[PDB]
This record gives structure tokens, C-alpha cells and sequence, in this order.
């Protein structure tokens, strides 16, 4: 079955692997094919769309045509008793063509409501590419803003947003009932993120005023998590106890202070790989480049966000080999 | 601290299992008490839920 993926332009190197990853933990992938933000996945399995971060549409693809070949396919295209309406995403006139396309379906005994439609045709018009479907799920924007980082009971400065905490919680690939760990926990953001898809959260902090607070944040959440006092660079773990690692590393603040996570990138490094199950993964991020450390794992992905001018993170997928 | 997460819990020094020794406990998690390694023979306290199991560096 062919799905188009609308994506966020955030990061369309994180929206990206963020698809394929979930794709090939609840199915599986004939083939996959990318232009801009339209993905384009050859796929069969359990829907995964609602946990999606980086993707704002999806869409099931009916047909891709020309501009000049468009009447014909709705000509064709099943009509539905529901109400319907089209929407079309990308070049210009696109009002125009939505009650075009909609005429088009009246004809053939089409119910068409803009106010109150069940059903949603959808066209993405991109370099006289026509990819049409129906729409199969549109991302909430305002649950994230909901849960914005100073919305939290237990506030600290610098915590991941929810968009991003998500998004890297899903390159891990973890479950429903897996384990997910982040060992620097903080305020609680991946926590938080992995327990409302289901997933069993476990946070470290070396810090015990924090592991309070972010347990507060749990609560204030309503997730069922473990949040413990522990040091990142001794885990109280068993190996091969978790599925998945996400987390956000401390920021070197002065380059007069180079080398001094070296150590904390070194300890971790052989505690994440420990720890991890086999062909387990870690989504990190930090504001240096790690590649030295982490040689042990498969690096699956690495992208660049500068976020003040004087910040620039580095987002790592690393993967158990 | 629940129950349950004794099963993915080990020693921050040995990695070895760890034994429970409940002071205070809940239906659902152990409130106070003592985490004892079965090798090391280290010791973790737990208070109000939360295990302290940092390194005694
Ligand atoms: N070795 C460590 N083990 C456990 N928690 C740690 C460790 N180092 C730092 N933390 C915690 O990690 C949190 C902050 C980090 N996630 C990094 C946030 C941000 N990138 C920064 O540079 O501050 C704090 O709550 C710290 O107490
Ligand atoms: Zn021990």
C-alpha cells in the first residue's frame, strides 16, 4: 500500500528517519522514496501515524498523475455515503481546483461538505506531480504547545521541546510496553513523551531535588514511570534491560572547558552499549561532534540544529552492532 | 520505588543483583528501606520511593 508523508521542514533529515524507523518496527517496507518534504512509503503493517513528531499529514495514495490528467482520476477514484471534500496542497488557484475536483465527485453521486467532511480527498501538487488519496491522518499541532517545557510544574531552562523529545524517543523504535531509558532525565521531556505512547519510561539524574521534581512531572502528566537517583556513567542496570536510550547530553557552556565531558561521553558510551539489547538504539543529542566515542555503535544518523548562534546541537541515532 | 523494577535494577559498581531490605512500604511501591548488593555487599538507601544508587565517589 502507498502513503504519502507530509512533512514538518524542521529537520526533514529527523521527520525522515523518524517514518522509517516506526515503519520498520510495526511492518514492513517494500520500498520508500523522498522529494522535499513528500515521503513516499510502499508499505504494509499496523498504522503508527498518532506518535508521529515530524509529520504533519498522511495521506493513502489512490494515484500519481500530471496537472493534465487530474479530471481523469476523479473520474475513477472511489466516492464514499460520507461526507467528503477536496484539498489541495501546493502550486497556485488552489480554491478553484478543490471545487473543480469537487464537481468532479458530485457527478458521480459525491455528498460534498467544506463545514463538516468525514472524508478528505487530498492532492500534493509538486514540479506537475499530482499524488492523490485520502487523507488518513492530520497531526494535532496544539497538543505540543499544550505541553510546552514552561507549562510543567517543575520548570528548568534548556529542556527539549515535546516535538523534538518525540521524535527521538520514535528513532529508538521502543514499543508499547518496552522499555525506554534516559539517564540524564532533567525536567523529564523524553519521559514524558514516551509515556504518553505507551512506552515504560525510566529516568536518572545525579541530582536529588531533580529526580523529585521530575517525578512531580510524571504525576502532573499522569505516567507511570521510574525515576531514579543514579549516576549516567555507572547505570544500575542489568545488560541488555532496555530497548531504547534517549537523551540530551550536557552543553560545553566555554571553549576553555574542552575535554571535560570526555569522560562522561567515554563512561556512558560502554554503559549505553552495556545496557542496550541487542540491536538497541540511542538518540542523543549534545553540542559537540562524539563520532570518537561512540565508534562501538552503528552511527544510523547524525543532523546539525544551530539554536542560538552561539549553540549548535548535534542529533545522533546510534544503533547496538 | 515500585516492585517490579528490581528485575532491571543492578549494582552501579559490579552490575550484580540486588536484594530489598523494606522499612516502609505501599500497594503499588516500596517507600523506605535499604538496596544491598549479592557481590559487593554495597549499600543504597531508599527514601520517600527514590533509591540513591550514585557511585560513593
Ligand atoms: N552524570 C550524570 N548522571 C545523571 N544525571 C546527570 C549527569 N550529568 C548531568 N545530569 C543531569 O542532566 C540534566 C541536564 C542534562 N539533560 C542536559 C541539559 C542541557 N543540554 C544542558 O547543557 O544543561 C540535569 O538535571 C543534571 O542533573
Ligand atoms: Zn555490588
Amino acid at each position: 500500500m502507498k502513503f504519502l508523508f507530509y512533512l514538518s521542514a524542521d529537520n526533514l533529515e529527523i521527520a525522515r528517519k523518524e517514518v522509517l524507523v516506526l515503519a520498520e518496527r510495526y511492518g514492513w517496507v517494500e520500498d520508500y522514496q523522498f522529494e522535499e518534504r513528500l515521503l513516499l512509503l510502499d508499505y504494509a503493517g499496523e498504522k503508527f501515524f498518532e506518535r508521529l513528531a515530524y509529520t504533519n499529514e498522511v495521506t493513502k495514495i489512490y494515484d500519481i498523475c500530471s496537472v493534465s490528467e487530474l479530471e481523469q482520476v476523479f473520474s475513477e477514484i472511489p466516492v464514499y455515503d460520507r461526507l467528503c471534500c477536496v484539498r489541495v496542497k501546493g502550486g497556485k488557484g488552489k480554491t478553484a481546483l478543490e471545487r473543480k475536483l469537487g464537481a468532479l465527485l458530485w457527478k458521480r453521486g459525491a455528498k460534498v461538505s467544506v463545514s463538516n467532511p468525514e472524508i478528505v480527498y487530498k492532492v500534493y501538487i509538486q514540479d506537475d506531480k499530482c499524488y492523490v488519496g485520502l487523507l488518513e491522518f492530520e497531526r494535532d499541532t496544539r497538543q505540543f504547545f499544550l505541553r510546552r517545557p514552561d507549562r510543567r510544574p517543575f520548570l528548568m531552562p534548556s529542556a527539549i521541546k515535546p516535538k523534538l523529545a518525540r521524535a527521538l524517543v520514535n528513532l529508538t523504535g521502543v514499543l508499547e510496553g518496552e522499555t525506554l531509558l534516559d539517564p540524564m532525565c532533567g525536567t523529564g521531556s523524553f519521559l514524558i513523551e514516551a509515556g504518553l505512547m505507551g512506552i515504560n519510561p525510566i529516568g536518572i539524574d545525579f541530582i536529588e531535588k531533580i529526580v523529585r521534581g521530575c517525578r512531580v512531572n510524571l504525576e502532573y502528566y499522569g505516567i507511570e514511570g521510574s525515576v531514579l537517583l543514579g549516576d549516567a556513567k555507572n547505570l544500575p542496570l542489568r545488560d541488555e534491560s532496555v530497548r531504547g536510550i534517549a537523551t540530551d547530553y550536557p552543553y560545553l557552556r566555554s571553549t576553555k572547558a574542552a575535554g571535560t565531558l570526555d569522560e562522561l561521553y567515554s563512561k556512558t558510551s560502554e554503559e549505553f552499549e552495556r545496557v542496550l539489547k541487542k540491536g538497541g538504539r540511542a538518540a542523543i543529542v549534545t553540542n559537540i561532534d562524539v563520532e570518537s566515542f561512540f565508534s562501538n555503535f552503528e552511527i544510523e544518523m547524525k543532523t546539525e540544529e544551530r539554536v542560538h548562534g552561539s549553540l549548535t546541537r548535534r542529533i545522533y541515532l546510534l544503533r547496538r552492532h | 520505588m515500585k516492585r517490579k523494577l528490581l528485575e532491571i535494577l543492578a549494582c552501579p559498581l559490579c552490575k550484580s543483583e540486588l536484594e530489598v531490605e523494606v522499612v516502609e512500604e505501599n500497594e503499588e511501591e516500596i517507600i523506605s528501606g535499604k538496596l544491598v548488593c549479592s557481590s559487593c555487599r554495597a549499600e543504597f538507601p531508599i527514601e520517600d520511593g527514590i533509591p540513591d544508587l550514585r557511585p560513593p565517589e
